[PDB]
């Protein structure tokens, strides 16, 4: 139901944390974060804090019982 | 090092990224350059013409088509596996530095499927951001495994130069030392040009990544792990 | 930003560093570039132009790249006493506009009394410029930001050989291009004040350390006029006078 | 007198913690200090903990009495 998200390419590496209902998409509890962090919601990608790779398609529960509490977000730069 | 002519990286796309990478390699002597990139020349050609002369000892292959495409694909595929220093043998890097998710996802769809590793790197749209990333598949995470919002969401994709030029450099820097074997090979190094930090990670696979051939590598990289002063008149004393 | 087309940076040194510097800024279009160089082409260059002299070759293939830069260069050694005056006249003439100084003056020679040079001039000028360097074996580079009484000029700091007034009796491509492209960073930052102005930043290739720090001049600085422009930033100082959420029907709660 | 001495260049900070005679040159402690870190003595300079730039050419006793214990070796490096 609650995460900490990290913005990684911040040196404070600030966080925020966010309270969701189980059945919310992660998808949209990303661009959440990356909208208060004021980075690009789209090309947004999110990782634990071990560095394991997130699929954001599945719900925040799943999220939550697979990795825990603990997300960074990381950019995905688009150009070459 | 010497050794450097021992090699053949190959790079998709020779846009801003890309073709200072190509130069830097060139310069450093690298055995091969495999140049992919789609549209006079074309891009690979006018890149190919200039690399030449700037150094007539490396090799070139390039290729002028979508990689995306079914027939293309397959011939990627083939020179990745195929157009190392050697014919017959696989080129030691792949280079993505496309302006895209969609390739980027092609070209870690194609390492994923062959086992190949490589280095994927990128410059944000305001120019203030990029990063740098290294793909061994199985052992770090492939691109499919932390996929950005926009391609999770199936949604369709509907100051440059001191950015790019950064980037390059530090991808060709982790080039050398992957290759040479000299100084840490970063795994994930990021550029922040606002506030000029550049944070280091180092990103694990997931075990269920939606790209199966990246789970399948995971199997294997776990099964090869299981299988093991001159003078000092003064009188100053360290302490 | 088009700002950018107001100001005038001078290059000392179109070497490796200095010439990948000199293309960028070309590239984002600079106003003017001032070049300053003694030697010729050998084997960024180019084969049909070994034996002229640099500032030449780099002058006519970055003309044609932006048409719109204006170049001045200079084929001499600074550190001779008739050029050194000469160099200190167009540092504080030939801005984009005759008459003013260059906002700017980057430091891309090979050599520590070259470096010394540059900094006398600039301390004496009151001129802010950045130096950059490159270690031997290739594997560390920096760049420095040095505004005359405010941050540590090169002198304050001297390197060993240096201060033991010693005579300078003692992979290259990818750090000089990291280098270039964190010296023009800082100058684009500098010049159109967006971002954070790094005073020092490393580079340590070897484990991709970027160490950051803000050098500051030291009181007893052997240049005199390092202290004489610290008592003019001292008495300068003493004188100066939204977060929407494309929807949100799912509740999620900031806490 | 006593210094410690750290470089800056390297991620780990590691750290040198010399004694000294007062009337030994400057000079000599950071040739001391720079081959100790296996770093080139000719192209180190030297720095307080507060960044103020230190001219080595002066007595150890000197540079203790004006910039205190805590100081940080530079690299300065030479080519373009
Ligand atoms: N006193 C000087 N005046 C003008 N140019 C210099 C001086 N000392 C060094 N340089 C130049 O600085 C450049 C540095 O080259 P590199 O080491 O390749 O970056 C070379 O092109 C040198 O000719
Ligand atoms: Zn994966
Ligand atoms: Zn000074």
């Amino acid at each position: 139901v609650s995460f900490k998200i990290t913005l990684t390419s911040d040196p404070r590496l600030p966080y925020k944390v966010l309270s969701v209902p189980e059945s919310t998409p992660f998808t949209a509890v990303l661009k959440f974060a990356a909208e208060e962090f004021k980075v690009p919601a789209a090309t947004s990608a999110i990782i634990t804090n071990d560095g394991i790779g997130i699929n954001p398609a599945q719900t925040a529960g799943n999220v939550f019982l697979k990795h825990g509490s603990e997300l960074r977000i990381i950019p995905r730069d688009r150009v070459g | 090092y010497e050794k450097i002519r021992t090699f053949a990286v190959a790079i998709v796309g020779v846009g801003g990224v890309g073709s200072v990478t190509a130069e830097m390699l060139t310069r450093c002597g690298i055995g091969k350059l495999l140049l992919f990139d789609y549209d006079g020349l074309s891009k690979v050609q006018a890149a190919e013409h200039t690399l030449r002369n700037i150094n007539p000892d490396v090799l070139f292959e390039v290729h002028n088509y979508n990689i995306t495409t079914v027939e293309n694909f397959q011939h990627f595929m083939d020179r990745i596996s195929n157009g190392g220093l050697e014919e017959g043998k696989p080129v030691d890097l792949v280079l993505s530095c496309v302006d895209n998710f969609e390739a980027r996802m092609t070209i870690n769809t194609a390492c994923n499927e062959l086992g190949q590793t490589w280095m994927e790197s990128g410059v944000s749209e305001n120019a203030v951001s990029g990063h740098i990333q290294l793909i061994i598949p199985g052992e770090s995470a492939c691109f499919a495994c932390a996929p950005p919002l926009v391609v999770a969401a199936n949604i369709d994709e509907k100051s440059l130069p001191t950015t790019m030029g950064v980037v390059a450099g530090i991808l060709v820097q982790n080039v050398l030392k992957f290759l040479l074997n000299f100084g840490t090979v970063s795994f994930y190094l990021g550029y922040n040009a606002m506030q000029d930090f550049f944070p280091t990670m180092s990103m694990k696979p997931n075990p269920q990544c939606d790209d199966r051939n990246c789970r399948k590598q995971q199997e294997e990289y776990k099964k090869k792990v299981a299988a093991l002063h001159e003078d000092n008149e003064w009188g100053i004393e360290l302490v």
